[PDB]
């Protein structure tokens, strides 16, 4: 006996109502199933329980219905706040393979700014450039790499925030990581940012030496 | 009032025995089941198996069930789970929670309470592997005038080449907390996780105020502190 949840991903503006289903593969009575919202790094917390019954201290914009084996979680007015992944169980606890729900919100251009490498990492034989990218939507953007205006791969990596609880926008962070042998050899480290919210693309450079 | 954490080691090895441990604080184990749930680095809420307080009846995710056996001793107001052979697969955030319906007491015949999980708790990460803890190498991230846009700048560290996770990166000590972005970790294809941290404070503070992260990394009994300077 299983547990089927849908949509897996679902990207709603702040303010409007969110229906999230759960399916059986059976017929079930309406207690064994519970609703849990599970944001990111924070614990896991009950929503609901015996499928209607609110759990205690959880707002009123989340509803659940249901019999049978179609199973409904309801946001009946999404808050900033309701960033999360959404799961529900079965009694003995299985499953759910949950709902990512974002906050859909306005085209907001990243604010950028680099990092040149440290003198403390340059005495170890390894250089770092960091280049940022602050409180931005939709969530994707381009980050490329210029060394005295050709093009990098492999050696930069990248990692972006969770959607921030409060205005809905994603960070990112690009860092290259070279050796102070290869970091020596160019003069100009540049990154160029790609979105949305910018007009035409933009790039912070910095000369090595400054 | 009921509330709980878990805890365990940093790192198991490969086919080791990896054990995790959950300590009621705020009532006893008395009349619940108390189960285990497991989440994967990329995947969702993984049941793996709840005990009854008494340790009478227990049921598990059948995948695992001839490598896991969940022990409560109701004395101590703490529940094991004991995963058997453990692989890389089974490196998790292990997660702890109190099952369901009022629980309420039953006989042998009809173990027939069983609901909701109520409070979960952080739960604990547990990497997976055959290599060996090292330590962060903490670097600023200098506000240069590169790092000068108007009259907001933006500043902060660079954790680099440390196992296995976590870090815990801080600004001024708890202080600052507005304006933080501590970024994920990104494991390189050499095995090691780093991570960037950074904090936009206004450019008049810049000298006035100082500005150091607090980089804490337990596996490692590494804790530095690096201020950021031009």
């Amino acid at each position: 006996i299983d547990l089927t949840q849908s949509p897996r991903t679902l990207s709603l503006s702040a303010g409007e109502r969110a229906t999230l289903l759960c399916r059986a593969s059976q017929s079930v009575s309406n207690v064994a199933l519970a609703w849990y919202q599970h944001k990111p790094g924070q614990a896991p917390r009950l929503l609901l329980h015996e499928a209607s019954t609110r759990a205690t201290g959880i707002p009123d914009r989340f509803i659940g219905s249901g019999s049978g084996r179609d199973f409904t979680l309801t946001i009946t007015s999404l808050e900033p706040e309701d960033f999360a992944v959404y799961y529900c169980q079965l009694s003995g606890r299985r499953l759910g393979q949950g709902t990512k729900v974002e906050i859909k919100r306005t085209v907001a251009a990243p604010s950028v700014f680099i990092f040149p490498p440290s003198d403390e990492q340059l005495k170890s034989g390894t250089a770092s450039v960091v280049c940022l990218l602050n409180n931005f939507y939709p969530r994707e953007a381009k980050v490329q790499w210029k060394v005295d205006n050709a093009l990098q791969s492999g050696n930069s990596q990248e990692s972006v925030t969770e959607q921030d609880s409060k205005d809905s926008t994603y960070s990112l962070s690009s860092t290259l990581t070279l050796s102070k042998a290869d970091y020596e050899k160019h003069k100009v480290y540049a990154c160029e940012v790609t979105h949305q919210g910018l007009s035409s693309p933009v790039t912070k450079s910095f000369n090595r030496g400054e | 009032q009921v509330q709980l954490q878990e805890s365990g080691p940093g790192l198991v090895k490969p086919s080791e025995t990896l054990s995790v441990t959950c300590r009621v604080s705020g009532g006893s184990l008395d009349l619940y089941y108390w189960s285990w749930i497991r989440q994967p680095p990329g995947k969702g809420l993984q049941w793996i198996g709840f005990v009854y307080f008494d340790g009478s009846y227990g049921d598990y995710d059948p995948s695992l069930r001839s490598r896991v056996t969940i022990s409560a001793d109701m004395s101590k107001n703490q529940i094991s789970l004991r995963l058997k052979s453990v692989t890389p697969a089974d490196t998790a955030v292990y997660y702890c929670a109190r099952l369901g319906p009022g629980g309420i007491f039953d006989r042998w015949t009809g173990h027939y309470g069983d609901k909701w999980l109520d409070p979960w708790g952080q739960g604990t990460l547990v990497t997976v592997s055959s290599a060996s803890t090292k330590g962060p190498s903490v670097f600023p991230l200098a506000p240069s005038s590169k790092s000068t846009s108007g009259g907001t700048a933006a500043l902060g560290c660079l954790v680099k080449d440390y196992f296995p996770e976590p870090v815990t990166v801080s600004w001024n000590s708890g202080a600052l907390t507005s304006g933080v972005h501590t970024f994920p970790a990104v494991l390189q294809s050499s095995g090691l996780y780093s991570l960037s941290s950074v904090v936009t404070v206004p450019s008049s503070s810049l000298g006035t105020q100082t500005y150091i992260c607090n980089v804490n990394h337990k596996p490692s009994n590494t804790k530095v502190d690096k201020k950021v300077e031009p």
